[PDB]
């Protein structure tokens, strides 16, 4: 579930 | 509709973003620079807006996109939260395409919408505040990629985000 790591800061 | 010539607003930009001198291109640098304080500056999410937003009418622009993961772009409502970590979702005020995990998405929420649209090099973003829509097309054949339907209630800005150091976005002439 949720985003990949760096993608959380998109 | 109306073609618009956009420039990135460096006071909105997350301080890790590297903006070209002509204010068309954006990539992600390693570490933040000591940039001046502004309420409009995204301090956590890796975002930047154009300097010009739109309150009425139809407008379009083009965006050249990198081939590696890490970008997302489209539009944001002006009230998108700038301070603190926000979700990159429509309910938080961003309507965007994204290259992530090796494939393209329209960032719908709670589940993103995967696209089958070949390779993207340049994309036309068409904002229609009359009917309430934001649409994306591949420039080379005008193939339709996705349309978000939203009856916008405030000023809407071109939005760009880069969360990985190996890719870029560029407003394209």
């Amino acid at each position: 579930v949720g985003t990949t790591l760096e993608a959380l800061f998109q | 509709e109306e073609k618009v010539e956009l420039t990135l607003d460096p006071d909105t930009a997350n301080p890790r973003l590297i903006l070209s001198l002509d204010l068309k291109g954006v990539r992600l640098g390693e570490r933040a620079q000591d940039l001046p304080n502004h309420p409009c500056r995204f301090d956590t999410n890796t975002r930047v807006l154009a300097s010009c937003g739109f309150s009425s009418g139809r407008h379009h622009w083009e965006v050249e996109v990198g081939s590696k993961d890490g970008w997302a772009f489209g539009v944001a409502r002006e009230s998108v939260r700038r301070k603190g970590l926000t979700p990159f979702t429509p309910e938080e005020g961003v309507w965007a395409l994204q290259l992530n995990g090796g494939q393209y998405w329209a960032v719908t929420s709670p589940e993103r919408s995967p696209l089958s649209c070949g390779h993207l090099s340049r994309v036309r973003v068409a904002l229609d505040l009359e009917v309430g829509a934001v649409s994306f097309y591949a420039v080379e054949d005008m193939r339709h990629l996705y349309t978000f339907r939203v009856n916008f209630q405030e000023r809407v800005f071109p939005l760009f985000s880069v969360c990985s150091t190996g890719t870029y976005l560029r407003i394209w002439p």
